[PDB]
């Protein structure tokens, strides 16, 4: 109940109310926050964090960098999925949430009744949500709004799909990551990060793929010893 | 050991079996007699229909949880749960049962399905729940009558009411058919019988019996006697239902 | 003439900037390489 | 006035006809319920006898009705509801209705969107059309500007006011939710 | 048969 | 729109039935209604109803306490009480209430188990107290406890003896003996709405749409046997002392009732 | 709830890595995962965790009237529970096949092999005897249970101690752990299972399979062994066609594996006793 | 201190969403949470998440007392946990009693809270559980031991909240009086303060 500015780098715990200064300037409540009157209730333990837009009118933005495993269908998030079945026109794909999301046979890039896509049960997908809400089952799509799949659609095959923590992704996709840069020097690869803690990787051989997946699922707290160890191993593959 | 009830003793036998006496025998009475009956419909509130019947030491409830979604295939159903309270009878039995409760449930269902008309209640199951608070003689008959009252009260359709009556056999040298007996006349008995009918159209709906002995003619006389008893009993139930309907009219 | 002063969001994008998921390093699927060049600016 | 019983006869076929809550046997009618009987008379002079348990006598939401309901479940296709007030007389026998996608606004545009018209846990009022056959699924419609949502609770616990046709706001704080506001 | 009074559910 | 409809009455310091937020409904009992049982008691609070039958049997004790006559309660909420129950085994509410009754029996110490040993190490009584709900309009724990106590006062047991020649025990179903009970635990219920609004003897709906519930058992000599507080919006001692006072009052009332009854026999 | 389905990608990748003799974490085929044996404060509790699969084991005693057929020797009561924390699918009363097969297998292995002395634990021949029950609980489910369940039951039944008893004629006197020192059990030999998993109808075989390897396997060969090379049980499940040489080789493997596990168990018990003989209510062993 | 050395540990188990081992003295409970997940149309309820608790000891089978206790925990969590955010889904809290040395609920509640935290589940306020034992002489003891519970005439488990230190739950064994209840409740509030300080320390060191 004090000094939102003094705890922008501290560990907040649920229950805590924090209030912000002022006639006023619009702001936004992050994911791990909640609004109680004119105050901000915290709903999840986290190292609080703030940001401001390059302008001076936007006000600001607040959130908590909470680590966890379970995913919740959110809107405008790129997400991997696993087709669980098909009902007539629409086929239901799993995401890792409360319930399975839905696609449409004509959402993929360039499809109509006389041109259906090749999606088989068990096939994995990289889409994004357009209706993600607590009251309605989430529908996803594998096509930008303009009408082109800018990297979406079926993933492919000949790769390894594993699962990690969500904060790990939220960190790796950062433009100032060291591990995912250093890996671009030892051996090539191509990988999909899904904001649901689910990752897909491919390389030429398989030993490399396995070493890479182990690194990624461990890179949250790897020691320099193990770091250069696995780097040397990759260099010797 | 049951893990849904309180930890009691493994076994527990009653004290009577450890008694030492020749229990009292009833003796004589008017064979064509009936006990005083108190039947009232509308007792319970949270139930669409309920009924209560007392005849001597007999004390029975019945409730009807009404239609609950669950031609000859889209025909209604009614499932009946008979259940004697563990504090009825000389001996105690755990609530579950599994020997005679289910037999008497089958009896109730076989005696109610005819009266009730289920074509007008398709895709539905009526949960009938009987409860025997005290056993003092003819029990299954009281249960039939109470379930009939509860149904007629909840407003389920029918063709006629169900009236039951229990008979026993005197083990004397001149065995006579004893009408509407007591638990003593029933434990000191040779044969027992139970009729249940629909008196307007004069049709049996479900009967039952058993015997240390008997013979065709005796069983037939028993049957007709129980029929006459049920006839003589019908008006009580009639008046009870009328009374409950008047009370409802009064409430609004 | 009123407007909301605080709004509830649940997206880590407005919250925080992030690169494009599907990427590649020195050769695998150059299409993803041009996607990287495109969407990461 | 007389209360009847599921076995007693009431009249010959030559002195009446079964309307409801009865049945027929050889040359006679016989009740089927514990309740009050009534023999209505048409201009034809032949009476129609019937029996009723006036506790919940009878109700019938006809086509051109105006019935309230509560939005429980929704989908991109339809939104299901429960019937509470048929007009103004409640009915403890809560019937279950449905609202289709296109049958939501008089303009009939396909641009309509449930999540921006309805939400689970709010009261609306609509006009029934089809009774239904198997599950008696009432299908309700709101193709009118004085129809739809009337009361709607906020993000968490506040009741909002219908500002405009597709906007609603809570009075305490400020936040513009989207519905098919009525009137 | 005559009636009686409720030893258990009087009214 | 039930909750809203209910707050309207609540703020008028009343309820939709005619109770002044702090008073109960018509409480009645009936003792000895049943012969097949040793003890019998019917209780009903207006629409709510309960019936206890207590049977008496013999059994062999444990090895940790030979001089302990068991008292086994079991609650039954059959489907005829309310539609929220289904034919089958016992649910959750029945089991919780059973454990509550047992905790009471064990803590209030209304009865001395030692007063049930005939021949220690060999025999001891077992009192099977079977309670049955018949209308769950609300506040079933109070009714259960009160009916239990009533029947457990009604119960009078026979006298038994041991014969060394036969090495067996005999009963005398002619002579008997009542059952001494020291404490008279009465239970008082409460429903706590959003923050500060405590209603007493809540019926069904009032418990359905409530933020929390509370129950408090108050022995005669200004003591407590149980404070059953399963979840809720919270409370401070100030919203609790008042409940304790009201519980004392209810104790007085129901004890007067039970005395009048056992004396009208 | 339900377990998330398995993608064809992962399935094919696993099958290929098997073809090429490559496990996932980085171990070979003839290797277990680091198994840790940790003890509790109460004699009879053991938490054994192999990799991610944690299993708890408690051992309790009672005195009861024996069964007429065997009035001399006592009783033993196994039970394994699959706690919902082990995995979502483990709702109560739903995954009954797995419970049944595991419990029968464990009963068979330990009981019928005569691992403990049901005779030593007699007190009054005909009236009162002991009753040793063992409750295993599955906490995390990552792969191999039977091995974990068995190691736990064994560590417990070797790390348990009875309340001493004195007897004269029929006069039996029990005493408390504070009045005398509880007496341990009587084991003859400690068996612990070993699990092999078959891939591609029998061509490939792995040890200590993870959860995915259990989802893309067709067959499971359990083999119980001792440090003395004594088959106690062997079972084939999954509807698979194996041969003779396969079981022979798997047995020659289980030999070494059980020898090593046994050495570890003994070391763990030694360390726990040493600790308690120095102040400390724990004991820890690492593969 | 007035109460005994007590520690915790987070993210033990890989398969469940969030996990927490909470031990105090020699009692040790282990909690595992399955966050918003599927739920059949029978168990669910709109505008709320179904919270289901299942507690199982390490001996015998679960009977009735454990069912009562898990109802208590269920309703406490429903009191703090936000569920109008995640309707038509199920949160599940599994509790296992590794050890039993009295003060059991006071440990199960703390573990449940820590697990819910680790699972990043939206809570309105932390909660805690303490246990106070009144011997015959009235001398109370906080966080008792089984000896102290047997040698005592009353025991009182209080589940408190963090925002306003109210009383979310109370489960009592034995028979006691009013003033004793009040004073033991105050002592419970102090103990809860200490427990909350501990939670903050643990999470500070977890996010470091």
């Amino acid at each position: 109940a004090r000094a939102a500015r003094t705890v922008l780098g501290q560990v907040v715990l649920p229950g805590e109310e924090l209030l912000l200064p002022e006639s006023r300037v619009r702001v936004v409540c992050g994911p791990g926050l909640r609004r109680c009157g004119d105050r901000l209730l915290v709903t999840k333990c986290g190292r609080l964090r703030h940001k401001e837009p390059g302008s001076g009118s936007g006000g600001g933005v607040y959130w908590v960098d909470s680590q966890q495993k379970r995913y919740v269908p959110v809107k405008g998030d790129h997400v991997i999925g696993i087709v669980t079945a098909k009902s007539g026109d629409i086929f239901k794909v799993d995401v890792g949430g409360s319930e399975p999301a839905s696609l449409s046979y004509l959402s993929f890039e360039g499809a109509t009744k006389r041109n259906r896509p090749n999606v088989q049960v068990g096939d994995l997908i990289y889409g994004q949500f357009v209706v993600a809400n607590k009251d309605m089952e989430p529908e996803m799509v594998c096509i930008d709004s303009c009408g082109r799949a800018n990297g979406m659609g079926v993933i492919g095959q000949d790769g390894l799909l594993f699962k990690v923590t969500l904060g790990l992704i939220r960190k790796l996709l950062a433009p100032d990551c060291e591990i995912i840069q250093e890996v671009g020097k030892l051996h090539p690869l191509e990988i999909v990060f899904g904001m649901n803690g689910r990752i897909w990787v491919k390389a030429k051989t398989i030993q490399q793929t396995l070493i890479l997946a182990n690194i990624l699922e461990a890179c949250e707290h790897m020691t320099s010893d193990q770091r250069k160890q696995i780097f040397s191993r990759l260099a010797e593959s | 050991g049951d893990h849904r009830r309180i930890r009691g003793p493994e076994e527990s036998q009653p004290p009577q079996l450890y008694a030492a006496d020749e229990e009292e025998a009833p003796g004589t009475r008017d064979p064509t007699r009936l006990r005083p009956v108190y039947a009232r419909a509308g007792l319970l509130s949270q139930a669409k229909g309920s009924a209560y019947l007392e005849a001597g030491g007999t004390k029975v409830l019945c409730a009807v949880s009404g239609p609950r979604q669950a031609p000859a295939a889209l025909r209604g159903r009614l499932l009946c749960d008979f259940r004697r309270a563990p504090f009825a009878g000389r001996r105690r039995r755990a609530p579950p049962g599994g020997c005679e409760e289910r037999e008497l449930a089958l009896a109730l269902q076989e005696a109610l399905e005819p009266a009730v008309r289920l074509g007008r209640y398709p895709r539905a199951q009526l949960e009938v729940s009987a409860l025997l608070l005290e056993d003092g003689g003819s029990a299954l008959a009281a249960a039939l009558t109470a379930a009939a009252l509860a149904l007629a009260d909840a407003g389920v359709e029918m063709y006629d009411l169900v009236v039951g009556c229990g008979l026993s056999l005197a083990p004397g040298p001149a065995p006579t058919w004893l009408l509407d007996p007591t638990r003593l006349e029933e434990e000191r008995a040779a044969a027992g019988l139970t009729v249940a009918l629909m008196p307007v159209l004069n049709q049996v709906a479900g009967l039952l019996g058993s015997g240390e002995g008997g013979l065709t003619e005796s069983w037939a006389e028993a049957v007709r006697l129980g029929l006459e008893g049920c006839q003589r009993l019908y008006p009580v139930l009639q008046q009870s239902l009328v009374r409950a309907a008047r009370r409802r009219g009064a409430a609004a | 003439e009123k407007e909301s002063f605080i709004i509830e969001e649940q997206s880590f994008l407005l919250c925080e900037d992030l690169l494009y998921g599907r990427m590649s390093f020195r050769g695998f699927n150059p299409e993803v390489e041009k996607l990287m060049l495109q969407m990461n600016a | 006035v007389r209360y009847c019983i599921p076995g007693e006869r009431l009249c010959n076929l030559e002195e009446g006809s079964p309307g409801s809550g009865t049945y027929t046997r050889h040359g006679y009618i016989f009740s089927s319920l514990a309740g009050c009987l009534m023999k209505s008379s048409e201009n034809g002079a032949l009476p129609v006898v019937s029996v009723v348990r006036e506790t919940e006598s009878q109700l019938l939401p006809d086509v051109g009705a105006i019935v309230t309901c509560k939005v429980s479940s929704i989908n991109s296709r339809f939104a299901k509801v429960h019937i509470l007030y048929v007009g103004s007389m409640p009915l403890k026998n809560s019937f279950r209705g449905t609202i289709r996608k296109e049958d939501v606004r008089a303009t009939e545009k396909d641009k309509v969107e449930i999540y921006k018209s309805f939400r689970p846990g709010d009261i609306v009022l609509a006009k029934v059309i089809s009774l239904g056959d198997a599950q008696s699924n009432y299908l309700l419609t709101t193709a009118e500007n004085e129809l739809g949502v009337v009361v709607a609770h906020s993000e968490s616990g506040i009741q909002m006011v219908p500002i405009s046709w597709c906007e609603m706001q809570c009075p305490k704080t400020h936040t513009k939710e989207f519905r098919k506001v009525a009137r | 048969p005559v009636q009686k009074q409720a030893s258990l559910f009087p009214d | 729109e039930p909750l809203e409809y209910y707050r309207r009455f609540l703020k008028e310091n009343c309820r939709p039935d005619g109770r002044e937020l702090g008073e109960f409904r018509t409480t009645t009992v009936n003792i000895g209604s049943i012969s097949t049982a040793d003890g019998s008691a019917l209780v009903k609070l207006g629409n709510t109803t309960v019936i206890c039958g207590v049977k008496a049997e013999f059994a062999a004790p444990s090895t940790d306490a030979p001089d302990k006559g068991y008292v086994v309660p079991n609650v039954d909420l059959p489907p005829l009480c309310s539609s929220r129950f289904r034919s089958g085994p016992p649910g959750e509410e029945a089991q919780v209430a059973s454990q509550f009754i047992a905790d009471v029996i064990e803590n209030s110490q209304i009865i001395q188990k030692e007063d049930l040993c005939i021949s220690p190490g060999k025999l001891v009584w077992v009192l099977y107290c079977d309670l049955i709900c018949l209308d769950y309009d609300g506040n079933i724990l109070d009714a259960c406890t009160f009916a239990l106590l009533a029947a457990l006062k009604n119960v009078q047991l026979p006298e038994v003896t041991i014969n060394e020649e036969t090495a067996l025990a005999e009963v005398n179903l002619k002579k008997k003996s009542y059952l001494n009970i020291r404490t008279h635990p009465v239970a008082t219920s409460f429903a706590v709405f959003d923050d500060t609004l405590l209603i007493v003897d809540p019926t069904g709906e009032e418990e359905h749409l409530a933020t929390g519930t509370l129950t408090i058992v108050m022995d005669e000599e200004g003591k407590l046997c149980c404070l059953h507080k399963p979840g809720g919006s919270g409370l401070t001692g100030a919203k609790l002392q008042d409940c304790m006072s009201r519980a004392v009052t209810r104790h007085k009332e129901v004890k007067k009732l039970m005395d009048e009854v056992i004396k009208s026999m | 709830m339900k377990e998330t389905p398995l993608s064809n990608c992962e399935r094919r990748f696993l099958l290929r890595a098997i073809e090429e003799k490559k496990r996932l974490d980085g171990r070979q085929t003839y290797d277990y995962r680091n198994i840790r044996i940790s003890f509790g404060t109460d004699y009879g509790c053991c938490i054994v965790e192999l990799g991610k699969t944690r299993v708890l084991g408690q051992v309790s005693c009672e005195l009861v009237s024996p069964k007429l057929n065997r009035a001399t020797e006592g009783i033993l009561f196994f039970n394994l529970e699959l706690s919902q924390m082990a995995a979502p699918a483990f709702e109560p009363g739903r995954q009954s096949d797995l419970l049944v097969k595991l419990n029968r297998l464990m009963e068979r292995c330990l009981r019928n092999s005569k691992c403990i002395d049901t005779e030593s634990l007699c007190v009054v021949a005909g009236e009162k005897v002991w009753q040793i029950r063992v409750d295993l609980h599955l906490l995390n489910h990552d792969g191999n249970i039977i091995d974990a369940a068995s190691i736990a039951a064994i560590v417990a039944l070797c790390h348990f101690r009875r309340p001493d008893v004195s007897v004269q004629g029929d006069e039996v006197t029990l005493y408390t752990p504070e009045e005398r020192d509880p007496v341990p059990l009587s084991i003859h030999h400690m068996p612990i299972c070993v699990s092999f998993a078959f891939f591609q109808q029998g061509t490939y075989l792995l040890v200590d399979p993870n959860e995915r390897e259990e989802r893309v396997m067709d067959g499971l060969l359990v083999i119980a062994m001792n440090k003395h090379r004594e088959i106690c049980t062997i079972q084939s499940s999954g509807g698979i066609m194996l041969l003779k040489d396969q079981v022979l080789r798997c047995s020659k493997i289980a030999g070494v594996k059980v020898a090593e596990i046994t050495e570890l168990i003994l070391k763990a018990l030694e360390n726990d006793q040493k600790v308690r003989k120095e102040g400390g209510k724990f004991g820890f062993a690492e593969s | 201190c007035s109460l005994r050395h007590f520690a915790c540990e987070q993210n033990l188990l890989s398969r469940p969403d969030g996990s927490a081992s909470f031990l105090q003295g020699d009692t040790s409970v282990l909690a595992g949470v399955y966050g918003p997940a599927e739920v059949k149309v029978s168990k669910e309820i709109f505008n709320k998440a179904t919270l289901e608790v299942i507690l199982r000891p390490k001996i015998g089978l679960p009977g009735v007392a454990e069912k009562s206790r898990e109802r208590l925990i269920r309703n406490t969590c429903e009191a703090v946990v936000l569920g109008t955010l995640h309707p038509r889904t199920s949160i599940t809290v599994v509790l296992q009693v590794v050890s039993d040395a009295g003060s059991l609920l006071a440990c199960c509640l703390n573990a449940a809270c820590m697990a819910l935290v680790d699972a990043g589940v939206p809570m309105r306020a932390l909660f805690c559980g303490v246990a106070c034992a009144l011997d015959s002489d009235g001398t109370l003891v906080l966080d008792p031991t089984s000896k102290q519970e047997k040698e005592a005439r009353a025991v009182l488990t209080f589940a408190l909240d963090s925002v306003e230190r109210k009383l979310l739950m109370s489960s009592t064994k034995g028979l006691y009086s009013d003033t004793e209840l009040q004073q033991c409740l105050a002592a419970a509030q102090a103990a809860s303060q200490h427990v909350f300080r501990f939670y903050r320390e643990s999470l500070q060191r977890r996010y470091s």
